[PDB]
């Protein structure tokens, strides 16, 4: 399956198999530092107690206008209603009413709009699960910074976490390169991979790792001859048919 | 922050400050005190605004214009390129938030109180409480449906086998374990421990 | 805008000279790397090469580009200069933000 | 008050909460624990694969909504009623 | 939706009906029974509430 | 206060509409300036090239 | 006369072994036509004389 998962980012998968040991050090060391990653807090949580913290704020804040006045001559329903006649009791009554009425009118649209916010995000969550999880992504960002592999998904008290595993290139060195070469008057292009050169010699290596091959007919095909082409060099191609037509002597 | 210091500063906003009664630094956003103005730039710590920002130097408080990175330039040439020779991979993690507390409210008992006379009151105002519990159940039903479509997506549960020959990959940090009783795997038993309300 | 009557205006705290220098850099690296500088460091290639690639992911062989590199080179400024002129025509393609 | 506790399950009817849910059996209604789905395992190896030998093309269908009916409100006539005076 | 259209304008157009606190929940009866400077009094409570 | 309540609202509602469009205008930043989108109609009419 | 070309450009090259893959006779497709196919390695088979 990594074998698979490779050749979906444009890298052989050959190279998986004399690195199989360095590749699952590595996946088992990333995995032990999320572990401590996570052990060590940097409000990394911070999404969903920020969520948590508001919501409570605004049901307390909602608990407190019970002891607001509204202009009555006091707040407690009871002792209007024990001290007061009805004919002019009725004209608090209708002002607190007013004011608890308004009160909750207000929590009310609160709750709608962070309700649209949450089902956004949740609307978000269920496409990245069944983008990352459930196949192997080809849009860049979405399932983690590099070239995604595969993710898995951990539960959370109010949503939901991913582990994206990413192949990232390390370390580089630089070489002098040429669009095509031209032999025999005509011009020669790479099926896969391009052209590198150490200063002497010319080889073939692929896109993403360097993996050295010799210039070959069988890599490479034809197209027309070679004038037309800026900045071709001169260097000659290889056949494998020549020597065993040679030793069929 | 309380537990690193007590030191603090003070910003006005949006005033020449010429008029308003130590280091005095005038900002665009307008001045502060008790901040020293420095040369240097960092990352911003806190975000004051108009591109400034402060942090605690480690024992005062300075202002400092922000740095967006650090600065390279890239050898480009007409017949180089650059090609990797090794390779690391790396696990990083995304949290998304799916749903939150379902509540409800009943008027009578939040306005009312039990009073016979309030609600007799209260009933020639209409029919705004049965709109508000219809937009509290409406808010309070659609929570599962958040819940459904994000988890739910496989038909079938498979179980894990009881070998673990996986080719030198160790998931036992992800794979529940039967012992404890909840049923949940280390992270996530570490991830419930730090959500408290 | 204006300020009077209680109410304020609060400046973003990025300034249009970061907005640009970060859209410079953006520029910079994708025409100076290609994609690789999105996923890691950035890998110096030249741009001849980088349009072959680019010609190649859409079922294009990179042959054809190499053999018309004038004809496209001469197609892309002919484009960027009608598009330059389009905007300055006032056309008001710019009504979202105006809005 | 009124529902019947059996040791079965199945998929949720009607929702309930903490993972009830209640049904009619067809001619009483039970309560029941809800069923996530069914349970197998599947026979891994570190040298045995699977590979399909047919197909089935199937045909699914989805139903968005694009739009709602356009109404308007006139605040004068609806709060008023033509009246003068409240205008 | 369609039905949740439905209802919100029905719902609005079901509380012309209240009273808020006047005498009447007809304007017309409001107007044609009071003289309009202690009238004016229980037109605006129905304004509010509309 | 009726008034100012109605403008926090009505900015509150334009909140959502320009958060919306950052999000996809980040989206088409990191899909269509940092690769090579394969996806019809994301980048522009045709196929997309950078 | 037969030839390979491109997807989305017009390149006619000669039909060629290396360009194509033989599976099953050719009773079962429909709309199959009757041409002939360039064999390279004849040319050097006759060279080795
Ligand atoms: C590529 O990188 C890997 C690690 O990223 C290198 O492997 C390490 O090499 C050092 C060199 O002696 C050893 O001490 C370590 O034990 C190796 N493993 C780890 C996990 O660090 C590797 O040498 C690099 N080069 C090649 C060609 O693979
Ligand atoms: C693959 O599946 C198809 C249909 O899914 C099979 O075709 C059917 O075979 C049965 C066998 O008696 C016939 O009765 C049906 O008339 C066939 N057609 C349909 C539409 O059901 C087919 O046999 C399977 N196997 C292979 C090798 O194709
Ligand atoms: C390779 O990269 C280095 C580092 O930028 C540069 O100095 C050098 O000129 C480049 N080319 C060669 C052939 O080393
Ligand atoms: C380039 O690689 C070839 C491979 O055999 C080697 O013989 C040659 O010495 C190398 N040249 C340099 C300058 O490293
Ligand atoms: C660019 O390429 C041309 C040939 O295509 C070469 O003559 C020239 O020296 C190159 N530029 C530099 C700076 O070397
Ligand atoms: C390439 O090599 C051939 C070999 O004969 C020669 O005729 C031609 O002039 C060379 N071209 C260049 C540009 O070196
Ligand atoms: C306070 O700061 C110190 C020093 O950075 C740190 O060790 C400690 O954990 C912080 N919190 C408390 C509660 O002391
Ligand atoms: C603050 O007021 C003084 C005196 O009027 C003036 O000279 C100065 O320019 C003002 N500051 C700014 C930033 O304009
Ligand atoms: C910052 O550097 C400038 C010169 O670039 C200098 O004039 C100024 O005094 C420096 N600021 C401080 C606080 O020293
Ligand atoms: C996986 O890692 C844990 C913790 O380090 C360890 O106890 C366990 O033995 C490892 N599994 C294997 C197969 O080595
Ligand atoms: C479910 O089964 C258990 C025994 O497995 C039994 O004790 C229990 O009473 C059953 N539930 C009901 C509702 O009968
Ligand atoms: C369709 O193809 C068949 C052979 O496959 C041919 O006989 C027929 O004429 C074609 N249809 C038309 C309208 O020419
Ligand atoms: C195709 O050509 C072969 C060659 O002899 C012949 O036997 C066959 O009948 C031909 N089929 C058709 C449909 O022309």
């Amino acid at each position: 399956q990594m074998a698979y998962r490779f050749n979906g980012i444009g890298v052989t998968q050959n190279v998986l198999y004399e690195n199989q040991k360095l590749i699952a050090n590595q996946f088992n060391s990333a995995i032990g530092k999320i572990q401590d990653s996570l052990s060590s807090t940097a409000s990394a949580l911070g999404k969903l107690q920020d969520v948590v913290n508001q919501n409570a704020q605004a049901l307390n804040t909602l608990v407190k206008q019970l002891s607001s006045n509204f202009g009555a001559i006091s707040s407690v329903l009871n002792d209007i209603l024990s001290r007061l006649d009805p004919p002019e009791a009725e004209v608090q009554i209708d002002r607190l009413i007013t004011g608890r009425l308004q009160s909750l009118q207000t929590y009310v649209t609160q709750q709608l709009i962070r309700a649209a916010e949450i089902r956004a995000s949740a609307n978000l969550a269920a496409t990245k699960m069944s983008e990352c999880v459930l196949g192997q992504s080809k849009r860049v960002d979405f399932c983690g910074k590099g070239y995604h592999l595969m993710s898995f998904p951990q539960s959370a008290p109010h949503g939901v976490v991913f582990l994206h595993v990413t192949y990232v290139p390390a370390q580089e060195k630089n070489f002098t390169t040429a669009p095509a070469i031209c032999h025999d008057g005509k011009a020669h292009f790479p099926r896969e991979g391009v052209f590198v050169s150490n200063g002497t010699h010319w080889f073939v290596t692929q896109r993403n790792f360097y993996e050295p091959q010799i210039i070959t007919t069988d890599n490479t095909f034809v197209s027309g001859n070679c004038d037309v082409v800026i900045g071709i060099v001169n260097n000659t191609v290889y056949d494998p048919l020549q020597p065993e037509l040679d030793s069929f002597k | 922050g309380t537990n690193t210091s007590n030191q603090v500063a003070v910003l006005y906003q949006g005033v020449n400050c010429t008029e308003v009664p130590s280091n005095v630094f005038q900002t665009r956003a307008g001045c502060l005190i008790g901040a020293e103005h420095v040369n240097n730039s960092y990352e911003c710590d806190i975000p004051i605004g108009a591109g400034i920002c402060a942090s605690y130097q480690t024992q005062s408080i300075i202002a400092y214009t922000m740095s967006l990175g650090a600065e390279n330039s890239v050898a480009y040439s007409n017949n180089s390129i650059a090609i990797p020779t090794n390779f690391t991979i790396s696990v990083t993690t995304e949290i998304l938030p799916v749903s939150m507390t379902k509540t409800s409210v009943d008027c009578t008992m939040y306005i009312c109180g039990d009073s016979t006379e309030c609600s007799n009151l209260l009933l020639q105002y209409g029919s705004f409480c049965t709109q508000l519990n219809r937009a509290l159940t409406g808010i309070a039903v659609e929570q599962d449906k958040n819940t459904q479509e994000v988890f739910a997506q496989v038909k079938q549960i498979y179980k894990t086998p009881p070998i673990k020959d996986f080719g030198g990959f160790n998931f036992s940090q992800i794979l529940p374990d039967p012992s404890k009783p909840s049923k949940r795997s280390f992270i996530e038993d570490l991830l419930f421990n730090k959500v408290t309300l | 805008a204006q300020k009077f009557n209680g109410l304020t205006v609060l400046p973003p705290l990025l300034t249009d000279e970061m907005i640009a220098q970060y859209t410079s850099a953006l520029l910079a690296g994708t025409i100076t790397s290609g994609w690789t500088f999105g996923a890691g460091a950035a890998l110096q290639i030249p741009f001849a090469m980088q349009m072959a690639y680019r010609f190649n992911g859409i079922g294009v062989t990179q042959n054809v580009l190499y053999e018309n590199q004038k004809l496209i080179a001469n197609q892309f400024n002919s484009a960027i200069g009608k598009i330059q002129d389009s905007l300055s025509s006032t056309a008001s393609a710019l009504g979202k933000l105006q809005d």
